[PDB]
């Protein structure tokens, strides 16, 4: 059958710079004059909205920031300039051929000046011990680029045995990331030792952030 | 503004039907899609019935599909037998008018998990801890997916992150964070509300320091 | 134009 090959699978821009989008059908998706072939932007929580419809037309309500172009089997998207607006992910999709399909879609991320995360650790609240039950967690928020590391500390001694964690993707906003280190442990296991710790390994300094607090 | 949602029990048992509504409202005119994207993000587009009462179905499925309408109660309807956990994603529904050939319009979509594990409410409990505070709500313990996580019933919208969720011993969990004026709270009182559709339970918890 | 099939024709 035919597929839809999206490239790249995610792109990094500016604030500014031009975003170019690749779709190739593997045979043609043209019919009576027209290309079937249709580009949407998807957000999380959201579900795709149109943006390009018969590859060239700019749908009502989008800003004319955005366009496309191609046909047969050959598409591109292009925005221009980009927003923060845009971070997410996009798709092509064609409808004139049996099955249709979408491809597998480009992540676009916004580049931005570096930024700090600000980092808050929190007991396991005197409400998940009553019940039986103790989770350690690490909110690491509002950092860029998206490479963090997060090491838990037990007393000064390395935790791998219930870390689970957790990345957003790009804030449509300011252009940050933020995450998220959650440690699961018993009542006891817990109450056997003292001194907890996460381990804010990030780029922006070239130290750790420590944040800390003993039971 | 012709507006679209999907509605149907977000838990479905293998070997099963699933079976799903889209209501219509905002105006035997075009076509009525379903599409569904998998829990890796990849979209497949399902099928439709047009204004006529034809159907298009995506031959991967055709065995197991069927579209229909009741165009009196302005709505319509997917149908999916003899299900297993492949089939697990959030469903769709859109419309297709010749005003574009495209997927005009959509609903917000819903998520249907097939799984034989039984539907667990979750357990909420407050992350309590400068300019800014930054607090927090743990969300342990449910299945399935989703949960919606807002603050002060949505009032308080800003400075929010809800992390996605994470699998372990077969349940699932997420936090959630938000920070606000150091001055006015606990001066002025937080609360996250947590709705779990599958299990239909609703949960605020106040967030004391 | 009108969808047969998932073809759009005249």
């Amino acid at each position: 059958n035919i597929v839809l090959t999206q490239s790249p699978v995610s792109l990094a821009v500016s604030l500014g710079q031009r975003a170019t989008i690749s779709c190739r059908a593997s045979e043609s998706v043209d019919g009576y004059g027209n290309s079937f072939l249709h580009w949407f932007q998807q957000k999380p929580g959201q579900p795709p909205k149109l943006l390009i419809y018969l590859a060239s037309n700019l749908n009502s309500g989008v800003p004319a920031r955005f366009s496309g172009s191609g046909s047969r089997t050959d598409f591109t998207l292009t925005i221009d300039p980009v927003e923060a607006d845009d971070a997410a992910t996009y798709y092509c999709q064609q409808n004139n051929v049996d099955p249709w399909t979408f491809g597998g879609g480009t992540k676009l991320e916004i580049k931005r000046a570096d930024a700090a995360p600000t980092v808050s650790i929190f007991p396991p609240s005197s409400e998940q011990l009553t019940s039986g039950g103790a989770s350690v967690v690490c909110f690491l928020n509002n950092f860029y680029p998206k490479d963090i590391n997060v090491k838990w500390k037990i007393d000064g001694s390395e935790r791998q045995n219930g870390v689970l964690n957790s990345w957003t993707d790009q804030d449509s906003k300011d252009s940050t990331y933020s995450m998220s280190s959650t440690l699961t442990l018993t009542k006891d296991e817990y109450e056997r030792h003292n001194s907890y710790t996460c381990e804010a390994t990030h780029k922006t300094s070239t130290s750790p952030i420590v944040k800390s607090f003993n039971r | 503004e012709v507006q679209l949602q999907e509605s149907g029990p977000s838990l479905v048992k293998p070997s099963q039907t699933l079976s799903l509504t889209c209501s219509v409202t905002g105006d035997t005119s075009g076509y009525w899609n379903w599409i569904r994207k998998f829990p890796g993000n990849k979209l497949e587009y399902m099928g439709y019935i047009s204004y006529s009462g034809s159907t298009y179905y995506n031959l991967s499925l055709r065995s197991r599909i069927s579209i229909t309408r009741d165009t009196s109660k302005n709505q319509y309807y997917l149908q999916l037998n003899s299900v297993t956990t492949e089939d697990t994603a959030t469903y769709y529904c859109a419309l297709i008018t010749t005003t574009t050939y495209a997927m005009d319009y959509w609903g917000q979509g819903t998520s249907v998990t097939v799984s034989s594990a039984k539907t667990t409410p979750p357990s909420v409990y407050p992350l309590a801890p400068n300019s800014m505070v930054t607090l927090g709500c743990l969300v342990k313990g449910y299945f399935p997916e989703p949960v919606t996580v807002t603050w002060n019933s949505g009032s308080l919208s800003s400075g929010v992150h809800t992390f996605p969720a994470v699998l372990q011993s077969d349940l699932y969990t997420l936090s959630s964070s938000v920070t606000v004026p150091s001055s006015t709270w606990p001066s002025e009182t937080v609360t996250c509300n947590v709705a779990h559709p599958a299990s239909s339970t609703k949960v605020d918890k106040k967030i004391v320091p | 134009l009108i969808n047969t099939n998932g073809s759009w024709h005249i």
